[PDB]
């Protein structure tokens, strides 16, 4: 734990090593504790929740109808949408999925399930289907049928394949066919174990297809989540919701004063 | 091939003549951090600079006329040797039973699939056990990937003992004469309790002669807690690095490796069934350093 109370230079020493135990990163690291030695403050423990809590800010609303919801293979993209139709029908939204995993084994069947647990709708093809044209079809759905916010899952990829950035390239496009204003909301889903890496899946989904959001799963965990930090000071995205189990009720907003107490503990 | 960092380390001692133990600490403080901006966890990381500080010296760096390229060669060779210096694969017997364990997400169905079809080649008679309960359709998954691969895959009952599983694993692999049985486990937090006394139940009753905790080379500063909590509470025999195919450094597997002890012994580079090969040390080492 840090010894606050204690003397500066074993305060700083220990507040360092929470930092990058927390995958905070070199970078950042460096930056929090350069500003806080010039800082000259009595409250160290406060002025370090400020900085932190200040490096995280650049009921949540989408900006619109369409949440497009992107990231690498395992995050937790499938089981978050699942968690934000409980969330958004619990406050009165007419909610549906669009199952756009049509490459991975039961990626469909896996969020039909949910879709049946919840009596959320999901548009689904059959596998192989190219997912730019079923996103199309499920927003005209959308707005034929009156529904308030349509989820499009996404296969799980690299953001090393370049072919693969492309599909999910169309996948907007084609959501934007069907209604230009659309997706108002691309939200990247992190997984809270990731150290570095994230950082640079956060940059390349960003330059495919624009994030305005991310989510971090599985801060049930012991990871901290803290490459979030380098992630919103270099790309100014805002983080949306916390993942904190596998039920389809362990979601919450992002409270960045709970997550830095989270951080340093 | 170095990353930025190792480069400017290593390079400024490059023609600057016989170097002292300040310049060595310097250079050491440098690589520690390369390896944490590598996903080494920081105690291992710590660990790992302070064994190269003492082969440097015990080699005589400080009277190398070369020690830029001493250190680097030094950092090199340890760490190669640390992530287990050669490829090396599980010891086959007349009987195989083998469990895949880990993290939720880390690659675990896949890479059931994966071995099967790798020691299908390699003339076994592999059988894949569905024991994944909670996550939806996580039994057609692993149906589907066996359907794919060729290899049949035993579907465990939601509430079903570790004891009728047993029976039901050793009938089918009587019968059908399988002799490597590969049983996907859910992903479970190492943090919890019930989960991981579960899994600890199915280990003493299935008796597996292998647990491999699977990795995802993305995994952060928590892979050290986390091999450790499965390998004390369950007890890990070696790993399986996955999604290697990605750009993550893959520190972790430093980490994972230096609280267990045990091998990697193979490695993820695709989705594919088929994108299986041995762990190279050698790779890894140039990959976390580059
Ligand atoms: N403990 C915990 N597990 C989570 C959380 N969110 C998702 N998971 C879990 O992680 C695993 C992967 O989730 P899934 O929703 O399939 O992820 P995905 O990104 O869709 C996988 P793919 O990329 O293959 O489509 C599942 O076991 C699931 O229950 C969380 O907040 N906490
Ligand atoms: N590119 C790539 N993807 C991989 C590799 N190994 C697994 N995956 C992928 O990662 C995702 C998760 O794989 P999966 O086998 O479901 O993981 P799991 O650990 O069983 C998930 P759970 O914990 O819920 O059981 C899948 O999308 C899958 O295709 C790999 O080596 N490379
Ligand atoms: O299959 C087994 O049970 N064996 C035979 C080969 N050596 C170890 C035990
Ligand atoms: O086989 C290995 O160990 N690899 C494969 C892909 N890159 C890193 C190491
Ligand atoms: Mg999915
Ligand atoms: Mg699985």
């Amino acid at each position: 734990a840090i010894p606050w109370g204690g003397n500066l230079e074993e305060v700083l020493e220990e507040l360092e090593m929470a930092l990058l135990a927390a995958d905070v990163g070199l970078s950042a690291t460096e930056e929090i504790l350069q500003e806080v030695r010039a800082s000259g403050r009595k409250d160290l423990k406060e002025a370090v929740k400020e900085k932190l809590v200040g490096m995280l800010e650049p009921p949540v609303e989408p900006k619109g109808r369409v949440v497009l919801v992107v990231g690498v293979n395992g995050v937790g993209k499938t089981t978050t949408i699942a968690k934000l139709g409980r969330y958004y029908q619990n406050l009165g939204k007419k909610v549906m999925f669009c199952a756009g995993d049509t490459f991975r084994a039961a990626g469909g069947t896996q969020l039909s399930e949910w879709g049946k647990r919840l009596s959320i709708p999901v548009i689904q093809g059959p596998e192989g289907t190219d997912p730019a044209a079923l996103a199309y079809d499920a927003v005209q759905a959308m707005k034929a049928r009156g529904y308030d916010l349509l989820f499009v899952d996404t296969a799980g990829r690299l953001h090393t394949k370049h072919n693969l950035m492309e599909e999910l390239k169309k996948v907007k496009r084609a959501i934007a066919k069907a209604d230009p204003e659309e997706p108002k909301e691309v939200w990247l889903v992190l997984d809270a174990v990731t150290g570095q890496n994230g950082l640079e899946q956060a940059k390349k989904f960003h330059e495919a297809v624009g994030l305005t959001g991310v989510i971090v799963t599985k801060l049930d965990g012991t990871a901290k989540g803290g490459v979030l930090i380098p992630i919103v000071r270099t790309l100014k995205v805002p983080i949306k919701f916390v993942g904190v189990g596998e039920g389809p009720d362990d979601l919450q907003p992002f409270d960045p004063e709970a997550f830095v107490e989270a951080l340093l503990e | 091939q170095l990353s930025a960092r190792l480069q400017e380390a290593i390079g400024r001692l490059r023609g600057r003549g016989r170097i002292t133990e300040e310049d060595l600490k310097a250079t050491l403080r440098e690589i520690r951090r390369a390896l944490m901006d590598a996903d080494v966890n920081l105690e291992v990381a710590r660990d790992f600079v302070e064994r190269v500080r003492e082969e440097a010296l015990g080699k005589q760096v400080l009277e190398s006329l070369t020690p830029a390229e001493v250190i680097l060669a030094t950092v090199y060779e340890a760490l190669k040797e640390a992530l287990g210096g050669e490829a090396r694969l599980p010891v086959l017997k007349d009987r195989n039973l083998w469990f895949l364990v880990g993290l939720q997400g880390s690659g675990k169905t896949t890479t059931a699939a994966k071995l099967a079809l790798y020691y299908k080649g390699k003339g076994r008679r592999p059988l894949l056990v569905a024991a994944d309960t909670q996550r939806p359709a996580a039994r057609e998954q692993l149906r589907l990937l066996g359907e794919k691969v060729g290899v049949p895959v035993l579907e465990v009952m939601d509430g079903e003992s570790p004891e009728s599983i047993r029976r039901r694993v050793e009938e089918k692999a009587r019968l059908e004469a399988r002799d490597l049985i590969l049983v996907d486990t859910a992903g479970r937090l190492q943090i919890d309790e019930p989960l991981m006394g579960e899994l600890a139940r199915l280990k003493e009753v299935l008796g597996p002669d292998e647990v491999l905790l699977v990795l995802d080379a993305m995994t952060g500063q928590e892979a050290l807690s986390v091999a450790r909590a499965f390998d004390e509470k369950v007890g890990v025999t070696g790993l399986v690095l996955t999604k290697l195919d990605g750009d993550a450094r893959g520190g972790a597997a430093l980490s994972a490796r230096h609280v267990t002890g045990k091998p990697i012994y193979f490695a993820g580079v695709s989705e594919k069934p088929e994108g299986l090969e041995p762990f190279y040390p050698e790779r890894l080492a140039g990959r976390i350093l580059g």
